[PDB]
Protein backbone atom coordinates (compact mmCIF):
# COMPACT_ATOMS: atom_id res chain seq x y z
CA UNK A 1 0.00 0.00 0.00
CA UNK A 2 0.91 3.52 -0.63
CA UNK A 3 3.80 4.59 2.43
CA UNK A 4 5.47 8.08 2.56
CA UNK A 5 8.54 8.98 4.55
CA UNK A 6 10.15 11.77 4.85
CA UNK A 7 13.65 12.90 6.87
CA UNK A 8 15.71 15.62 6.96
CA UNK A 9 13.63 18.48 8.86
CA UNK A 10 15.40 19.54 12.08
CA UNK A 11 17.24 22.50 14.31
CA UNK A 12 18.79 25.10 11.62
CA UNK A 13 20.49 28.82 12.74
CA UNK A 14 17.68 31.68 11.33
CA UNK A 15 18.10 32.42 7.90
CA UNK A 16 20.63 30.01 6.96
CA UNK A 17 19.84 27.03 4.98
CA UNK A 18 18.13 23.31 5.26
CA UNK A 19 16.82 20.32 2.94
CA UNK A 20 13.93 18.32 3.35
CA UNK A 21 13.56 14.85 1.68
CA UNK A 22 10.70 12.51 0.89
CA UNK A 23 10.63 8.92 -0.15
CA UNK A 24 7.66 6.75 -1.47
CA UNK A 25 6.73 3.27 -2.28
CA UNK A 26 3.99 0.96 -3.30
CA UNK A 27 3.11 3.42 -5.87
CA UNK A 28 4.25 4.47 -9.56
CA UNK A 29 5.65 7.67 -8.39
CA UNK A 30 6.54 8.68 -11.85
CA UNK A 31 2.66 9.69 -12.33
CA UNK A 32 1.28 11.55 -9.35
CA UNK A 33 1.69 15.11 -8.34
CA UNK A 34 3.49 15.70 -5.43
CA UNK A 35 2.71 18.87 -2.54
CA UNK A 36 4.36 20.29 0.60
CA UNK A 37 2.27 21.20 3.46
CA UNK A 38 3.10 23.03 7.12
CA UNK A 39 1.02 22.56 10.26
CA UNK A 40 1.96 25.29 12.42
CA UNK A 41 0.82 24.83 16.40
CA UNK A 42 -2.46 26.46 16.99
CA UNK A 43 -2.86 28.16 13.42
CA UNK A 44 -4.23 25.77 10.93
CA UNK A 45 -2.91 23.80 7.75
CA UNK A 46 -1.19 25.94 5.21
CA UNK A 47 -0.06 24.75 1.55
CA UNK A 48 3.29 25.94 0.30
CA UNK A 49 4.14 23.93 -2.57
CA UNK A 50 3.66 21.82 -5.45
CA UNK A 51 5.46 19.73 -8.51
CA UNK A 52 4.53 18.24 -11.27
CA UNK A 53 4.65 14.79 -11.93
CA UNK A 54 8.22 14.75 -14.11
CA UNK A 55 9.30 17.42 -12.12
CA UNK A 56 9.15 20.48 -14.09
CA UNK A 57 6.38 22.74 -13.48
CA UNK A 58 6.52 24.40 -9.98
CA UNK A 59 4.32 26.53 -7.83
CA UNK A 60 4.60 27.52 -3.97
CA UNK A 61 2.55 30.08 -1.90
CA UNK A 62 3.45 33.41 -1.94
CA UNK A 63 4.60 33.13 1.57
CA UNK A 64 7.56 30.91 0.70
CA UNK A 65 7.80 32.51 -3.20
CA UNK A 66 11.32 32.41 -4.16
CA UNK A 67 12.83 31.43 -0.63
CA UNK A 68 11.98 27.59 -0.80
CA UNK A 69 12.78 25.00 -4.14
CA UNK A 70 10.86 22.39 -4.66
CA UNK A 71 12.41 19.76 -6.90
CA UNK A 72 12.26 15.49 -6.96
CA UNK A 73 13.78 12.43 -8.86
CA UNK A 74 11.58 9.99 -10.17
CA UNK A 75 14.67 7.30 -10.37
CA UNK A 76 15.22 6.69 -6.72
CA UNK A 77 11.38 7.66 -6.19
CA UNK A 78 12.26 10.30 -4.24
CA UNK A 79 11.11 13.84 -3.56
CA UNK A 80 13.28 16.89 -2.11
CA UNK A 81 12.56 20.68 -0.53
CA UNK A 82 15.43 23.12 -0.44
CA UNK A 83 15.09 25.85 2.14
CA UNK A 84 17.20 29.16 1.89
CA UNK A 85 16.31 32.12 3.99
CA UNK A 86 14.48 30.09 6.38
CA UNK A 87 12.87 31.99 9.02
CA UNK A 88 11.04 31.95 12.61
CA UNK A 89 7.83 31.59 11.30
CA UNK A 90 8.77 28.43 8.99
CA UNK A 91 8.91 26.39 11.79
CA UNK A 92 6.34 23.44 11.60
CA UNK A 93 5.55 20.05 11.04
CA UNK A 94 6.29 19.60 7.34
CA UNK A 95 4.54 17.19 5.52
CA UNK A 96 4.70 15.42 2.51
CA UNK A 97 1.34 14.63 0.73
CA UNK A 98 0.73 12.75 -2.66
CA UNK A 99 -2.22 13.69 -4.83
CA UNK A 100 -5.48 11.42 -4.87
CA UNK A 101 -5.69 11.00 -9.25
CA UNK A 102 -2.38 9.95 -11.33
CA UNK A 103 -1.70 13.11 -14.15
CA UNK A 104 -3.13 10.66 -16.61
CA UNK A 105 -5.91 12.33 -19.41
CA UNK A 106 -6.17 15.64 -21.09
CA UNK A 107 -3.85 18.56 -20.34
CA UNK A 108 -2.50 21.65 -21.61
CA UNK A 109 1.18 22.67 -21.11
CA UNK A 110 2.06 20.30 -18.43
CA UNK A 111 0.07 16.57 -17.84
CA UNK A 112 -1.15 17.19 -14.45
CA UNK A 113 -2.97 20.31 -15.05
CA UNK A 114 -6.57 20.98 -16.19
CA UNK A 115 -7.22 18.67 -12.99
CA UNK A 116 -8.56 19.04 -9.50
CA UNK A 117 -6.70 17.51 -6.44
CA UNK A 118 -6.32 16.82 -2.98
CA UNK A 119 -4.17 15.63 -0.32
CA UNK A 120 -4.99 11.40 -0.37
CA UNK A 121 -2.01 10.75 1.08
CA UNK A 122 0.30 11.63 3.81
CA UNK A 123 3.79 11.15 5.27
CA UNK A 124 4.35 10.89 8.96
CA UNK A 125 5.27 14.50 8.99
CA UNK A 126 9.11 15.86 10.50
CA UNK A 127 9.29 18.56 13.07
CA UNK A 128 11.09 21.70 11.45
CA UNK A 129 12.61 24.79 13.64
CA UNK A 130 14.88 27.25 14.02
CA UNK A 131 16.53 28.98 17.24
CA UNK A 132 19.65 30.43 18.75
CA UNK B 1 6.18 -3.22 -21.54
CA UNK B 2 3.98 -1.19 -20.24
CA UNK B 3 4.24 2.38 -21.77
CA UNK B 4 3.37 5.49 -21.10
CA UNK B 5 3.50 8.53 -23.44
CA UNK B 6 2.03 11.88 -24.53
CA UNK B 7 -0.50 12.32 -27.26
CA UNK B 8 -2.69 14.56 -29.38
CA UNK B 9 -6.35 15.07 -28.93
CA UNK B 10 -9.04 16.58 -31.15
CA UNK B 11 -8.54 20.26 -29.76
CA UNK B 12 -4.82 21.26 -31.50
CA UNK B 13 -4.31 23.50 -28.51
CA UNK B 14 -4.61 20.45 -25.66
CA UNK B 15 -2.57 17.25 -25.66
CA UNK B 16 -3.73 14.29 -23.29
CA UNK B 17 -0.65 11.66 -21.74
CA UNK B 18 -1.31 8.23 -22.47
CA UNK B 19 -0.64 4.76 -21.68
CA UNK B 20 -0.77 1.09 -23.28
CA UNK B 21 1.01 -2.07 -23.48
CA UNK B 22 3.67 -2.57 -26.31
CA UNK B 23 5.33 -6.19 -27.15
CA UNK B 24 9.11 -5.73 -26.73
CA UNK B 25 9.70 -6.94 -30.28
CA UNK B 26 7.65 -3.57 -31.23
CA UNK B 27 10.06 -1.31 -28.91
CA UNK B 28 13.66 -0.16 -29.75
CA UNK B 29 15.79 1.73 -26.99
CA UNK B 30 16.79 5.33 -28.10
CA UNK B 31 19.90 4.47 -25.70
CA UNK B 32 20.27 8.07 -24.34
CA UNK B 33 18.40 7.24 -21.33
CA UNK B 34 18.61 3.54 -20.13
CA UNK B 35 15.03 1.60 -18.27
CA UNK B 36 12.82 4.44 -20.11
CA UNK B 37 12.77 6.64 -23.49
CA UNK B 38 11.59 3.80 -25.89
CA UNK B 39 10.67 4.40 -29.29
CA UNK B 40 8.53 1.99 -31.72
CA UNK B 41 10.35 0.33 -34.03
CA UNK B 42 10.62 1.41 -37.48
CA UNK B 43 9.90 4.89 -36.75
CA UNK B 44 13.51 5.99 -38.29
CA UNK B 45 12.15 4.36 -41.90
CA UNK B 46 7.98 5.01 -42.40
CA UNK B 47 5.23 5.65 -40.27
CA UNK B 48 3.26 2.29 -40.10
CA UNK B 49 -0.53 2.93 -40.85
CA UNK B 50 -3.16 1.51 -38.27
CA UNK B 51 -5.23 -1.07 -40.05
CA UNK C 1 -7.67 36.12 -2.52
CA UNK C 2 -9.93 33.32 -1.89
CA UNK C 3 -9.98 32.49 2.13
CA UNK C 4 -12.13 29.83 4.01
CA UNK C 5 -14.05 30.10 7.88
CA UNK C 6 -14.80 27.30 9.48
CA UNK C 7 -17.74 27.29 12.71
CA UNK C 8 -18.03 25.99 15.22
CA UNK C 9 -14.71 26.59 16.56
CA UNK C 10 -15.19 23.85 19.23
CA UNK C 11 -18.06 21.77 20.55
CA UNK C 12 -18.38 18.71 22.97
CA UNK C 13 -20.12 15.43 22.21
CA UNK C 14 -20.51 12.19 23.75
CA UNK C 15 -21.05 8.81 22.34
CA UNK C 16 -24.07 8.36 19.81
CA UNK C 17 -24.58 12.20 19.97
CA UNK C 18 -25.29 13.91 16.97
CA UNK C 19 -23.29 17.32 16.07
CA UNK C 20 -22.21 19.34 13.11
CA UNK C 21 -19.82 21.44 11.23
CA UNK C 22 -20.03 23.88 8.29
CA UNK C 23 -17.45 26.03 6.70
CA UNK C 24 -17.38 29.11 4.16
CA UNK C 25 -15.98 30.00 1.20
CA UNK C 26 -14.82 33.73 0.10
CA UNK C 27 -15.65 33.30 -3.41
CA UNK C 28 -17.80 30.54 -5.29
CA UNK C 29 -15.94 26.96 -5.54
CA UNK C 30 -18.91 24.86 -6.92
CA UNK C 31 -18.22 21.60 -5.67
CA UNK C 32 -14.69 21.60 -4.80
CA UNK C 33 -14.03 20.57 -1.35
CA UNK C 34 -12.69 18.05 0.68
CA UNK C 35 -12.65 17.18 4.52
CA UNK C 36 -10.27 16.28 6.65
CA UNK C 37 -9.24 14.09 10.41
CA UNK C 38 -6.52 14.52 12.48
CA UNK C 39 -6.09 12.37 15.19
CA UNK C 40 -3.36 14.52 17.90
CA UNK C 41 0.20 13.35 16.92
CA UNK C 42 -0.60 11.91 13.65
CA UNK C 43 -1.21 13.25 10.30
CA UNK C 44 -4.28 13.57 8.45
CA UNK C 45 -6.82 11.47 6.70
CA UNK C 46 -8.70 11.95 4.00
CA UNK C 47 -12.71 11.83 4.53
CA UNK C 48 -14.55 13.57 2.23
CA UNK C 49 -13.01 14.74 -1.11
CA UNK C 50 -16.28 16.27 -3.37
CA UNK C 51 -18.58 18.16 -1.62
CA UNK C 52 -20.56 14.72 -1.50
CA UNK C 53 -18.43 11.35 -1.84
CA UNK C 54 -17.31 9.79 0.36
CA UNK C 55 -13.94 8.70 0.69
CA UNK C 56 -13.47 4.73 0.36
CA UNK C 57 -12.74 2.62 3.79
CA UNK C 58 -14.35 5.49 5.86
CA UNK C 59 -18.09 4.10 7.34
CA UNK C 60 -20.68 4.74 5.57
CA UNK C 61 -22.37 6.76 8.20
CA UNK C 62 -20.35 9.73 7.18
CA UNK C 63 -21.93 12.24 5.01
CA UNK C 64 -21.62 15.47 3.47
CA UNK C 65 -23.19 18.35 1.48
CA UNK C 66 -23.49 21.70 -0.07
CA UNK C 67 -22.52 23.51 -2.79
CA UNK C 68 -21.50 26.92 -4.39
CA UNK C 69 -20.63 28.48 -0.94
CA UNK C 70 -21.57 26.81 1.96
CA UNK C 71 -20.95 23.59 2.58
CA UNK C 72 -21.82 20.95 5.82
CA UNK C 73 -20.41 17.57 7.65
CA UNK C 74 -22.75 15.50 9.41
CA UNK C 75 -21.15 12.79 11.56
CA UNK C 76 -24.37 11.16 12.97
CA UNK C 77 -24.07 8.21 15.79
CA UNK C 78 -20.50 10.03 16.95
CA UNK C 79 -18.74 7.06 18.32
CA UNK C 80 -15.30 7.19 20.10
CA UNK C 81 -13.14 6.90 17.03
CA UNK C 82 -14.39 10.00 15.48
CA UNK C 83 -12.99 12.60 18.44
CA UNK C 84 -10.34 14.40 16.58
CA UNK C 85 -9.44 17.61 14.51
CA UNK C 86 -11.99 18.74 11.50
CA UNK C 87 -10.53 20.33 9.03
CA UNK C 88 -12.28 22.04 5.94
CA UNK C 89 -9.80 22.52 2.24
CA UNK C 90 -11.36 23.98 -0.90
CA UNK C 91 -9.06 22.88 -3.69
CA UNK C 92 -9.99 24.03 -7.66
CA UNK C 93 -7.62 27.56 -6.16
CA UNK C 94 -3.94 28.56 -6.22
CA UNK C 95 -3.72 27.96 -2.53
CA UNK C 96 -5.71 25.31 -1.82
CA UNK C 97 -6.40 27.23 2.05
CA UNK C 98 -7.53 25.03 4.96
CA UNK C 99 -10.21 25.71 7.28
CA UNK C 100 -9.26 27.16 10.83
CA UNK C 101 -9.66 23.72 12.29
CA UNK C 102 -12.74 22.21 14.62
CA UNK C 103 -11.82 20.46 17.59
CA UNK C 104 -14.86 17.98 18.56
CA UNK C 105 -14.31 16.47 22.45
CA UNK C 106 -16.35 14.52 24.98
CA UNK C 107 -19.09 16.46 27.24
C1 LIG D 1 4.89 14.80 -21.73
O1 LIG D 1 5.32 16.12 -21.95
C2 LIG D 1 5.77 16.79 -20.80
C3 LIG D 1 5.91 18.26 -21.12
O2 LIG D 1 6.84 18.43 -22.17
C4 LIG D 1 7.07 16.13 -20.33
O3 LIG D 1 7.55 16.73 -19.15
C5 LIG D 1 8.98 16.94 -19.20
O4 LIG D 1 9.69 15.72 -19.21
C6 LIG D 1 11.10 15.86 -19.27
C7 LIG D 1 11.70 14.48 -19.38
O5 LIG D 1 11.43 13.75 -18.21
C8 LIG D 1 11.61 16.65 -18.05
O6 LIG D 1 13.00 16.90 -18.13
C9 LIG D 1 13.69 16.49 -16.92
O7 LIG D 1 13.47 17.42 -15.87
C10 LIG D 1 14.11 17.25 -14.62
C11 LIG D 1 14.11 18.58 -13.85
O8 LIG D 1 14.57 19.64 -14.66
C12 LIG D 1 14.33 20.90 -13.98
O9 LIG D 1 15.23 21.08 -12.91
C13 LIG D 1 16.61 21.24 -13.22
C14 LIG D 1 17.34 21.45 -11.92
O10 LIG D 1 17.12 20.35 -11.08
C15 LIG D 1 16.80 22.43 -14.17
O11 LIG D 1 18.13 22.55 -14.61
C16 LIG D 1 15.94 22.23 -15.40
O12 LIG D 1 16.00 23.33 -16.28
C17 LIG D 1 14.48 22.05 -14.99
O13 LIG D 1 13.98 23.20 -14.36
C18 LIG D 1 15.47 16.54 -14.65
O14 LIG D 1 15.46 15.48 -13.71
C19 LIG D 1 15.88 15.86 -15.98
O15 LIG D 1 17.28 15.88 -16.21
C20 LIG D 1 17.86 14.64 -15.72
O16 LIG D 1 17.63 13.59 -16.64
C21 LIG D 1 18.25 13.71 -17.90
C22 LIG D 1 17.86 12.49 -18.72
O17 LIG D 1 18.37 11.33 -18.09
C23 LIG D 1 19.77 13.80 -17.73
O18 LIG D 1 20.43 14.01 -18.96
C24 LIG D 1 20.08 15.00 -16.84
O19 LIG D 1 21.46 15.12 -16.57
C25 LIG D 1 19.36 14.83 -15.50
O20 LIG D 1 19.81 13.67 -14.84
C26 LIG D 1 20.45 13.98 -13.57
O21 LIG D 1 19.50 14.35 -12.60
C27 LIG D 1 18.54 13.36 -12.26
C28 LIG D 1 17.62 13.97 -11.22
O22 LIG D 1 18.39 14.42 -10.13
C29 LIG D 1 19.23 12.10 -11.73
O23 LIG D 1 18.32 11.05 -11.52
C30 LIG D 1 20.25 11.62 -12.75
O24 LIG D 1 21.00 10.53 -12.27
C31 LIG D 1 21.22 12.74 -13.10
O25 LIG D 1 21.98 13.13 -11.99
C32 LIG D 1 15.18 16.41 -17.23
O26 LIG D 1 15.64 17.67 -17.62
C33 LIG D 1 10.89 17.99 -18.01
O27 LIG D 1 11.26 18.75 -16.89
C34 LIG D 1 9.39 17.72 -17.95
N1 LIG D 1 8.63 18.93 -17.79
C35 LIG D 1 8.52 19.92 -18.69
C36 LIG D 1 7.66 21.08 -18.25
O28 LIG D 1 9.07 19.92 -19.78
C37 LIG D 1 6.75 14.67 -20.01
O29 LIG D 1 7.92 13.95 -19.71
C38 LIG D 1 6.06 13.97 -21.17
N2 LIG D 1 5.58 12.69 -20.73
C39 LIG D 1 5.59 11.56 -21.45
C40 LIG D 1 5.03 10.35 -20.75
O30 LIG D 1 6.03 11.50 -22.59
C1 LIG E 1 16.68 2.73 -37.55
O1 LIG E 1 16.78 2.18 -36.26
C2 LIG E 1 17.13 0.81 -36.24
C3 LIG E 1 17.02 0.31 -34.82
O2 LIG E 1 17.98 0.95 -34.01
C4 LIG E 1 18.53 0.62 -36.84
O3 LIG E 1 18.83 -0.75 -37.00
C5 LIG E 1 20.01 -1.11 -36.25
O4 LIG E 1 21.17 -0.49 -36.76
C6 LIG E 1 22.34 -0.78 -36.03
C7 LIG E 1 23.47 0.08 -36.57
O5 LIG E 1 24.63 -0.13 -35.80
C8 LIG E 1 22.64 -2.28 -36.09
O6 LIG E 1 23.73 -2.63 -35.27
C9 LIG E 1 21.43 -3.06 -35.58
O7 LIG E 1 21.59 -4.44 -35.74
C10 LIG E 1 20.19 -2.63 -36.35
N1 LIG E 1 19.02 -3.34 -35.88
C11 LIG E 1 18.50 -3.25 -34.64
C12 LIG E 1 17.28 -4.09 -34.41
O8 LIG E 1 18.97 -2.54 -33.76
C13 LIG E 1 18.58 1.25 -38.23
O9 LIG E 1 19.88 1.26 -38.75
C14 LIG E 1 18.06 2.69 -38.20
N2 LIG E 1 18.05 3.26 -39.52
C15 LIG E 1 17.31 2.82 -40.55
C16 LIG E 1 17.49 3.60 -41.83
O10 LIG E 1 16.55 1.87 -40.49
Amino acid sequence: EVHLVESGGGLATPGGSLRLSCAASGFTFSNYWMNWVRQTPGKGLEWIASINSAGGARDYADSVMGRFTISRDNSKNTLSLKMNSLRTEDTAVYYCAKVDEDDYGYFSIVPGDLKKYYFKYWGQGVQVTVSS
Amino acid sequence: KNCSFNMTTELRDKRQKVYSLFYRLDIVPINESQGSEYRLINCNTSACTQA
Amino acid sequence: DIQMTQSPSSLSASVGDRVTITCQASQGISSWLAWYQQKPGKAPKSLIYKASSLESGVPSRFSGSGSGTDFTLTISSLQPEDFATYYCQQYDSAPFSFGQGTEVEIK
